[PDB]
């Protein structure tokens, strides 16, 4: 066989990008209205498992976290906590409005304005509630920003 | 009832058995009991001297014509016009006889009210709340300690006087590894719109002058 | 297992370790309000490090009096009950 | 009115007590539970195929804001603020002057995407039909910056959808 | 007339009586709270900064109210005690963050407006 | 200053402070702080990166909406530095390794990447600049590091004579490589190998100070053109320092890994370093002038080897 | 108190209920207290209610408790109507009730199924999550949102039904009491159901009626009292449905009464649609209810009335009131006070999950550890409300 340095890593690297998004466990933050609708994506409708997106997997062996609904003050150094046990890689998602902006809650004295503060997001989610719909597209939308990374190619380039 | 779709019909008959109901605990408990009055939408209102916090609440809820088992609900309002600013409020159920009563008391920051745990034990929480939230005390409360602020929250949130969006937003900082606490910074102000119409809306209400 | 005198020697020694005592005015019968002249507050710390020195507790009430290194002495007296 | 809902009696009969007696020792109302579920295995699954499929929707859906323009092409708003003094959250900012030829007519106007709640207030409020929801969901970014709308972004929105927004419109102006 | 119905302590002779119980009770806890929020600063440190928000409170005439803050501190105690609190919630009495804010007029005028 | 950088508000996250600070190496142990100190003021901030897009992911709750940028560049390149330059009320230049690879050799890092910088900023007509030197850059010295250090001292020192080059010592920190060196690389599967370290003279300083520091020359007027070093304020010696640490690590201690890919460890230039003696230049202006005070390394060494510390200690002699 | 424990859900499972952290007093394997701590939710919704029009905060109501929407806008619309003085039109307060079963049904599918995701029952979470999928269209094909439809208004509703939508939802009625009989058909009969919700949680009929408690928890232990046929207030008092009513007291049958309920649900909408009256939606009053667009561009009034009503609201007669429904965990209700400008003063919101949490101490006494699971479940906790 025959390839260049530079082809040879693509190709090893396009497969662990397509590994890590083909198969992602997301851990759920159902902290508000929003969290139904994880439920309802997770539904026999749209089945967020036939993209091999398990439904439950242990906080502590995660592969993204999906803030879904409002962030307290007193609930925010829970989440911050919780985002430091995931092994990298790790995607946090921002689901709905109030874990964007504070939504409808932005001048609440006991609101983060917007869960970015306490984590930095990846992919971020309007809508409150974001349809089952929408919120499957994100997780699509996920993988494709997954798979236009180059771990490897930038690692040949150091 | 009456033949108008855009208007509420009155049930004056419960309206009656209120205003009868009414003397029968003024008479009942004159030693607290300030005022008694019954709203047009058919809810009875009693004023109650703080101290008679336990006498009539424990009397309606065993009394043999009361029989008010279940406490719907207990709150403050804060009203910073008056020099007993907070003013508590009991609302009262009964399943046997189907009627509802309103209870207020009056008090302040430095005079606490009586636990009414005694008398339900409903009001478990609910007093935890009125504290919390408002900063009135409750004697001999069993455990009285803040329910929904955050820990070390510097000041009692549902008061008139305080700001609505707070004293510090948290923030999270990699220099410490930790979430931490600064002065508000609002990237954009609550724009404070002025609502009121200037011409009288009910005459009804109308206060005197002065 | 007794020692009156060892009872005037800790208490000199420890009110020494607390850092605002200046060691020259010092005395068995110094006044902590005038001589040392230090706060209310900071005695009852050091009533709390005698609890500690002497092993035992002390009400509050007697340590609202005991303004002289000798209270300490005196009052210890019948909390220890020793009788030189 | 009201009924009783655990309140059976089991007959003490010989027959009916070795029914209960032949229950517990051979599992049969378990033995029918994996019944239901054996059924559920030949039957059709509910799932649609995404993206491929969309999930029904109606002439009144709630999506992404934007800002439409007459059939000439000027735009329907006019800067009256009634959709940022009835904007629950707050989410709408508007700034306005007399354009070059002397008509009410925007200057800034911003809804920022984070703080909206989606609540179709604005749309109600619009005097001339300006300001509407189009039947888009899926704009999710990467970044928060991106959901601040400001009127070039609702102004290309608006332009965008516009094919469909008046459809819907259409069919849907008479209930309102 | 002045005839208000008292909290717990009649007369500031009783009331201070339970700040120097409520002192000892901090005095004695900052040791365990450093330990056991494995914070990073001395058992000293938490004393010294005990001392200030108490000594602020110096000024107090009032016996209700110095119930009232007597009151107050018993929860951040308890709080403190059981572990309810978080190392976060620890150390918010210290503002690490918080960078010198000025103090004197000159470095005001010379910073912004707040007066 | 120009009309957009007025000062605004009080100095908070969302305040507006008027440093249009351009970072580049920003995304080292050293760089973090001085962004997330600058996106502490709400001071707009361009962050030019190599790396993965991911890899810059922590660096932006550190600043407010539209105030952190992650643009790409090259050092080989230069038209891709001048549009993250363009604009900056100041540039701060951070590049470094503690190795070579097969692209960049120390000096690509230290001289000409460092250069090719200060031209640019130079021809943008940047008001000011910074630069981190080495506390012992000598052209003579031993160590290649320094030796490519000391040559890129001068060229910023000519290219840029206004540009405040900064020459601290080691540098300690939550993420530092210099406390967690000796705790873990040194001892894991490997008994001290230390060479006699019974000369050598070790002054590092606490990364906060230097965060600090380089905050207060951007806004110093009189700062321009000057050099700085930064160094701890009690001096010690290399073999005291090492039985110290594995007290606060807990970790067993007798007194007395080659170059590969990846991130080597122990590399055979780096050991020259450790051996290398802290220079004392009494005459440099140094922390304490910039209105910063060293932090010993007793209060803060604690908190770095907590979590060497699996699962009471009389601090280190000094040596004068 | 040997060893207590901080048992918390803040690494939130499968259930969606909220985040709630507990703090337990054990006594080797059997649970001896407990102390949960709510304000991990607190949003200070009742807070900033006091500077909203009363048209601006009833999206608020609609967040409360986010599973029984339309239930939560009903209570808050018949407070506003309570005071403004005035009755919606007949129509509205069919398609009012119509959606108040229908959002009944949603509830419990999410109380029963979840109440059974928790015990490690997980194929009853999806086929009836399915039909909330459907019902969500209803909500939907009205107000163009999926669940914070915000449909119900002070003054009726705000949209009428689209035409073939009752011809719809009379589709899926028909064919719904077949998903219920298959639901019973793996948990009531079940006797590993049986074991984990027989017996456990008693409560006693005097007690519950002292902490507080309503709806199925009242009538779960034989306690007759429904405020939908003692207090009826916009139709039921003219449907036909019997109020479910156990006799043990323990979880088990209020597992049977919500399931029950749901059925009692059926009856009342093969009423609603049969039933159904013409007419208009909203109260004809221009003042409360702003004129439709055909009327607002048209005529003078008629846009005066829309200029005002959605820049500074309805004016509301100074007083306050008290009002509450059978929400379908509970007895739901405002205080709503207003001072006579277009803002509310004060509202406390009596969420019935709050007094329904604060008993689980008394619950919970000498259960073991795991029927914490089974107990919380029953009481149908959504923190949404808890805290507000
Ligand atoms: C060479 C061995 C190295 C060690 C590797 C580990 C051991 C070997 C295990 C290999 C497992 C086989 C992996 C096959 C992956 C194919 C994925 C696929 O089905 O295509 C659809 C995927 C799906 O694309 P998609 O994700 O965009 O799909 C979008 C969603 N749908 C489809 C619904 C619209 O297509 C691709 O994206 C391209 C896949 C590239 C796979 C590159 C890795 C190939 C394996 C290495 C061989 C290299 C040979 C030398 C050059
Ligand atoms: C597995 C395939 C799916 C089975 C479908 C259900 C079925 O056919 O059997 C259900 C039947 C009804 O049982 P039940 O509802 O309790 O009424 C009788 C009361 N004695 O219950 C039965 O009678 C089933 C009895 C099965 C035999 C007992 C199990 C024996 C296991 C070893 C073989
Ligand atoms: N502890 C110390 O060494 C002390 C600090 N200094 C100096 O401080 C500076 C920063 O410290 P520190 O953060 O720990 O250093 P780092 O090892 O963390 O590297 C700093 C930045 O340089 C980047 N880098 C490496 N190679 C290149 C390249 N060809 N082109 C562009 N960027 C590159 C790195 O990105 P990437 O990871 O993707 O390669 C990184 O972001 C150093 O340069 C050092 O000389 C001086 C005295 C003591
Ligand atoms: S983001 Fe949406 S679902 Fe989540 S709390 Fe806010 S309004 Fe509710
Ligand atoms: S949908 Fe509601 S919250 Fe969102 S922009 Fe429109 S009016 Fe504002
Ligand atoms: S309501 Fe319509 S016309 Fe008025 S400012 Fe808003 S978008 Fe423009």
């Amino acid at each position: 066989p025959s390839s260049r340095g530079e082809y040879v890593v693509a190709k090893l690297d396009d497969l662990i990008n397509w590994a890590r998004r083909s198969s992602l466990w997301p851990m759920t933050f159902g902290l508000a209205c929003c969290a139904v609708e994880m439920m309802h994506m997770a539904a026999p409708r749209y089945d967020m498992d036939r993209f091999g997106v398990v439904f439950r997997a242990s906080p502590r062996q995660s592969d993204v976290m999906i803030v879904a609904g409002t962030l307290t003050n007193k609930m925010a150094p829970a989440l911050r906590k919780v985002y430091d046990q995931m092994p990298e890689p790790r995607y946090v998602v921002s689901m709905g409005s109030c874990a964007n902006g504070g939504g409808y809650y932005h001048y609440s004295y006991s609101v983060v304005r917007g869960c970015d503060r306490i984590v930095p997001v990846d992919i971020y989610v309007p809508g409150c509630p974001p349809t089952a719909e929408a919120l499957l597209y994100g997780i699509l939308q996920l993988q494709k920003k997954i798979k236009r990374e180059k771990r490897l190619r930038i690692w040949y380039r150091r | 009832a009456d033949t108008r779709p855009t208007v509420r019909p009155r049930n004056d008959v419960a309206h009656k058995q209120l205003s009868a109901f009414g003397e029968y605990v003024a008479e009942i408990l004159p030693k607290y009991v300030q005022q008694v009055q019954v709203s047009c939408f058919n809810e009875l209102e009693i004023c109650i001297h703080p101290d008679g916090v336990i006498p009539v609440l424990t009397f309606l809820r065993d009394h043999s014509n009361a029989q008010f088992k279940s406490l719907a609900d207990l709150t403050a309002v804060d009203i910073p016009t008056r020099q007993n600013r907070f003013e508590i409020v009991y609302n009262l159920l009964s399943l046997r006889f189907n009627s509802r009563i309103r209870v207020k008391t009056y008090t302040d920051e430095l005079t606490p009210i009586e636990s009414s745990v005694p008398v339900y034990k409903a009001a478990n929480w609910y007093e935890r709340e009125i504290w919390d939230m408002f900063g009135v005390f409750f004697a001999n409360h069993p455990d009285l300690r803040r329910i929904l602020t955050d820990y070390g929250f510097e000041g009692h949130p549902f008061r008139k006087d305080f700001p609505l969006s707070g004293y510090v937003e948290l923030r999270y900082d990699d220099e410490v590894k930790r979430v931490v606490a600064e002065p508000v910074e609002l990237a954009q102000e609550f724009r404070k719109f002025d609502l009121n119409s200037p011409w009288e809306a009910f005459p009804a209400y109308r206060q005197p002058p002065e | 297992p007794l020692t009156l005198e060892g009872i005037k020697d800790r208490v000199l020694y420890v009110l020494k370790l607390y850092d605002k005592i200046d060691p020259e005015k010092l005395s068995v019968n110094s006044h902590f309000m005038k001589d040392l002249g230090l706060d209310s507050l900071d005695q009852v710390e050091i009533i709390m490090a005698m609890e500690d020195e002497f092993g035992f507790e002390i009400p509050d009430i007697d340590a609202e009096k005991l303004m002289c290194p000798q209270e300490i002495v005196d009052y210890i007296a019948d909390k220890k009950d020793v009788y030189e | 009115t009201y009924k009783y809902v655990n309140l059976r009696e089991p007959s003490m009969d010989m027959k009916s007590v070795t029914d209960r007696a032949a229950q517990t020792l051979l599992w049969t109302e378990l033995i029918r539970g994996l019944g239901m579920t054996l059924s559920y295995l030949f039957r059709e699954p509910a799932t649609i195929n995404y993206p491929f499929e969309k999930g029904p929707l109606s002439p009144r859906f709630r999506g992404e804001h934007a800002l439409r323009r007459y059939p000439s092409g000027e735009e329907r708003c006019i800067a009256c603020k009634l959709c940022e003094a009835v904007c629950p959250a707050q989410a709408i900012t508007i700034e306005a002057e007399p354009r070059a030829d002397g008509s009410r007519r925007t200057t800034r106007y911003d809804i920022d995407m984070t703080k909206c709640i989606y609540c179709g207030f604005c749309q109600e409020a619009c005097p001339v039909d300006a300001i509407v929801e189009g039947p888009n969901f899926e704009f999710s970014t990467e970044t928060h910056e991106e959901l601040l709308y400001n009127k070039e972004k609702l102004l290309n929105n608006g332009d965008k959808w516009e094919a469909e927004i008046a459809a819907n419109i259409q069919a849907d102006y008479l209930y309102r | 007339s002045t005839s208000v119905k008292p909290i717990f302590s009649r007369d500031m002779n009783e009331a201070k009586r339970r700040v120097r119980e409520l002192y000892r009770a901090w005095y004695r806890e900052v040791p365990n709270t450093v330990h056991l929020f494995q914070l990073d600063i001395s058992v000293k440190q938490g004393r010294d900064k005990v001392r200030e928000m108490f000594k602020k409170n110096a000024h107090i005439t009032d016996p209700r109210v110095v119930d009232l803050l007597v009151i107050k501190g018993k929860m951040e105690l308890e709080e403190t005690i059981k572990v309810w609190k978080q190392r976060t919630h620890v150390m918010r009495f210290f503002h690490e963050t918080e960078a010198p804010r000025p103090k004197d007029f000159l470095s005001k005028f010379y910073v912004g407006h707040d007066p | 200053l120009h009309h957009a950088v007025i000062p605004h508000g009080k100095g908070g996250r969302s305040s507006v402070s008027g440093i249009v600070a351009t970072v580049f190496g920003a995304t080292g142990f050293l760089g973090r702080y001085v962004v997330n100190h600058l996106g502490r003021m709400g001071s707009q901030v361009i962050v030019p990166h190599r790396c993965e897009p991911y890899d810059t992911m922590h660096l932006r709750p550190m600043g407010d909406l539209g105030q952190i940028i992650f643009m790409d560049w090259n050092g080989r390149d230069k038209d891709s530095i001048r549009r993250a330059v363009e604009h900056s009320s100041v540039v701060i230049n951070l590049v470094g390794r503690e190795w070579e690879t097969q692209n960049f050799d120390f000096e690509d890092v230290f001289v000409k990447i460092p250069q090719a910088i200060a031209q640019v900023s130079k021809e943008a007509g940047v008001e000011k600049f910074i630069h981190i030197s080495h506390l012992n850059a000598d052209i003579k010295s031993s160590s290649k590091y320094l030796r490519s250090k000391a040559v890129g001292e001068k060229e910023v020192r000519e290219t840029f004579p206004e540009a405040t080059i900064i020459k601290p010592a080691e540098i300690f920190g939550r993420e530092d490589r210099f406390l967690n060196y000796f705790a873990n690389i040194r001892w894991f599967g490997g008994v001290p190998l230390i060479s006699l370290g019974k000369k050598t003279v070790k002054q590092p300083v606490y990364i906060v100070d230097v965060t600090k520091g380089i905050i207060n020359a951007i806004k110093d007027p009189d700062a321009r053109g000057k050099t700085f070093a930064f160094v701890g304020p009690s001096r010690y010696l290399l073999f005291d320092l090492v039985q110290y640490v594995f007290a606060v690590a807990h970790r067993p201690f007798l007194p007395y890994f080659e170059i590969s890919p990846f991130e080597p460890w122990t590399t055979r230039d780096k050991v020259e370093r450790i051996h290398t003696t802290d220079k004392i230049l009494p005459h440099l202006p140094g922390l304490e002038d910039l209105g910063v005070e060293a932090t010993p390394l007793e209060l803060k060494a604690i908190e770095v080897l907590r979590r060497h510390r699996t699962y009471d200690v009389q601090p280190a002699k000094t040596i004068p | 108190l040997v060893s207590n424990l901080t048992l918390n859900f803040g690494p939130q499972h499968p259930a969606a209920h909220g985040v709630l952290r507990l703090v337990m007093e054990l006594s080797g394997e059997m649970v001896r207290k407990c102390d949960p701590h709510i304000g991990l939710l607190h949003r200070g919704t009742e807070k900033l209610i006091e500077y909203k029009t009363y048209l601006q905060a009833l999206p608020y109501f609609d967040r409360l408790d986010y599973v029984s929407m339309m239930c939560n806008e009903q209570a808050y619309s018949l407070a506003v109507e309570k005071l403004l003085n005035i009755r919606p039109p007949p129509r509205a307060q069919w398609i009012r009730v119509l959606f108040g079963e229908i959002t009944r049904l949603l509830n419990h599918i999410m109380a029963v199924t979840t109440h059974a995701l928790d015990i490690g029952a997980m194929t009853p979470f999806f086929w009836m999550f399915e039909e909330r999928e459907k019902m969500f269209e209803f909500y939907e094909r009205v107000s163009g949102a999926r669940m914070h439809a915000a449909y119900v208004r002070p003054g009726g509703v705000h949209q009428d039904l689209p035409l073939g939508l009752m011809d719809d939802i009379y589709e899926f009625s028909k064919n719904f009491s077949l998903r219920i009989d298959e639901l019973e058909e793996m948990l009531t009969n079940n006797r590993i159901w049986r074991n984990r919700t027989v017996d456990i949680g008693i409560v006693t009929a005097e007690d519950a009626l002292n902490y507080g408690f309503s709806g199925v928890m009242l009538r779960g232990s034989g306690i007759q009292w429904d405020l939908r046929k003692t207090q009826p207030y916009d139709v039921y008092d003219q449907v036909e449905f019997d109020v479910p009513i156990g006799s043990r007291g323990d979880c088990y049958d209020r597992y049977l009464c919500r399931v029950e309920e749901m059925r009692q649900s059926i009856r009342i909408i093969s009423q609603c649609l049969n039933k159904m009256p013409p007419g208009e939606i909203k109260v004809d009053d221009a003042k409360v209810s702003p004129p439709k667009r055909a009327e607002m561009k048209t005529s003078m009034e008629s846009l005066i009335h829309h200029f005002k009503l959605y820049t500074e609201g309805y004016q509301v007669p100074p007083g306050a009131t008290y009002t509450a429904i059978e929400a379908p965990k509970g007895e739901f209700g405002v205080y709503l006070v207003s001072d006579g400008s277009s803002r509310p003063y004060r509202c406390k919101i009596k969420a019935p999950g709050f007094a329904h949490l604060a008993g689980l101490d008394k619950m919970s006494k000498g259960h073991m550890l795991a029927d914490v699971v089974a107990i919380i479940g029953t009481q149908d906790i959504v923190f949404g409300e808890v805290d507000r």
